[PDB]
């Protein structure tokens, strides 16, 4: 049995209401009425909590904004007025038939904003890193929305690939943007047989991509 | 008042295995079933097991192939986790979670543990190298280097700088250690005389760093 969550990730502009939908690949309908369906939330660094179970009980103590609905393959977690607290991950789950119990992939939940551009910076390695013999090159894309962005390193103008890692923060609760790091790393042999190294940034807040570099060596 | 306390965070080599324990208090232990799910960094929640204690044939997901296995002791009213031959596919949060009374059903989940961070890797524990990022709105931080294994915290100046401070996901290099960066913007004018100190602790590796960030 598979489940099939809907949306990925869904943006709502906090008192608006929000959906959430689970499609499983059979019916959910023990011959009793009982449909094995639960839904659970996570939030960044805790634990899941239950939600809705049985496709529409409501947990004890979860607030009445919330509801489930469903009857067989097709169920959908509402919530009333999207508060802020509502963002995470939201799980359906299906219990059918022991030990055959699965999860849907997750349905992330963000406030909605208007768009915000990235600040950038490029940060060159410490003297410190470089005395190791490898380099660390960090492009900062500082509170933009939405998430999606593409950074590109370019090294004396050639475009990198397979040489740097990313990651995103979690929402900010106050203005509901991310922020976002990328790491270039060379060998400190690589890295002195070059001059200009350069972080471009592609995101919808910015008419043209914008370039922070800096000549190694300042 | 259900509690669900889980023995502390593992680190295992390729092939081993490893026994997490979950101490469960308030309620009458054997009147609930109890399941086993885990987590891996950034992904999805995956069922794996589910028993009753005392007196119950424990099932599994049949994608662990026989590698997990789960028990129960009643007189410390305590269920385990035991997962053999781990790769680095088992690298997970692993959660007990109480199940529903035996009278009603195996599900929902009412009640979670804290969570038992397991890492399984060929890496050795080792802490971060600190490297500073050097700066109208000045950008600095430090960049948290070649650590293993998870999690390390970050802190500017003993905690009392929190506005405008981002801490980022660690990422896994194809060394097997971590790397990652907490940056802060100030204000550009404040560079000459502020002081900018990231503390970074790695309790994995009993390690505590000041870095002071100069321009």
């Amino acid at each position: 049995i598979v489940m099939t969550q809907t949306p990925l990730s869904l943006s709502v502009t906090p008192g608006q209401p929000a959906s959430i939908s689970c499609k499983s690949s059979q019916s959910l309908l023990h011959s009793d009425g009982k449909t094995y369906l639960y839904w659970y939330l996570q939030k960044p660094g805790q634990s899941p909590q239950l939600l809705i179970y049985e496709v529409s009980n409501r947990l004890s103590g979860v607030p009445d904004r919330f509801s489930g609905s469903g009857s067989g393959t097709d169920f959908t977690l509402k919530i009333s007025r999207v508060e802020t607290e509502d963002v995470g991950v939201y799980y359906c789950m299906q219990s059918i038939q022991v030990p055959l119990y699965t999860f849907g992939q997750g349905t992330r939940l963000e406030i909605k904003r208007t768009v915000a551009a990235p600040s950038v910076f490029i940060f060159p390695p410490s003297d410190e890193q470089l005395k190791s013999g490898t380099a660390s090159v960090v492009c900062l894309l500082n509170n933009f929305y939405p998430r999606e962005a593409k950074v590109q390193w370019k090294v004396d103008n050639a475009l990198q690939s397979g040489n740097s890692q990313e990651s995103v923060t979690e929402q900010d609760s106050k203005d509901s943007t991310y922020s976002l790091s990328s790491t270039l790393t060379l060998s400190k042999a690589d890295y002195e047989k070059h001059k200009v190294y350069a972080c471009e940034v592609t995101h919808q807040g910015l008419s043209s991509p914008v370039t922070k570099s800096f000549n190694r060596g300042e | 008042q259900v509690q669900l306390v889980q023995s502390g965070a593992e680190v295992k080599k390729p092939g081993a295995s490893v026994r997490v324990s979950c101490k469960a208090s308030g309620y009458t232990f054997t009147s609930y079933f109890m399941h086993w799910v885990r987590q891996a960094p950034g992904q999805g929640l995956e069922w794996m097991a589910i028993t009753y204690p005392g007196g119950g044939s424990p099932s599994y997901a049949p994608q662990f192939q026989g590698r997990l296995t789960m028990t129960d002791d009643t007189s410390a009213t305590t269920v385990y986790m035991d997962l053999s031959d781990l790769t680095s596919k088992d690298t997970a949060v692993y959660y007990c979670a109480r199940g529903a009374h035996r009278s009603i059903g195996t599900t929902p989940l009412d009640s979670w543990g804290q969570g038992t961070l397991v890492t399984v890797s060929s890496a050795s524990t080792k802490g971060p190298s600190v490297f500073p990022l050097a700066p109208g709105t000045a950008a600095l931080g430090c960049l948290v280097k070649d650590y293993f294994p998870e999690p390390v915290t970050v802190s500017w100046n003993s905690g009392a700088l929190t506005s405008g401070v981002h801490t980022f996901p660690a990422v896994l290099q194809s060394s097997g250690l971590y790397s990652l960066s907490s940056v802060v913007t100030v204000p550009s004018s404040s560079l000459g005389t502020q002081t900018y100190i990231c503390n970074v602790n790695h309790k994995p590796s009993n390690t505590k760093v000041d870095k002071r960030v100069e321009p």
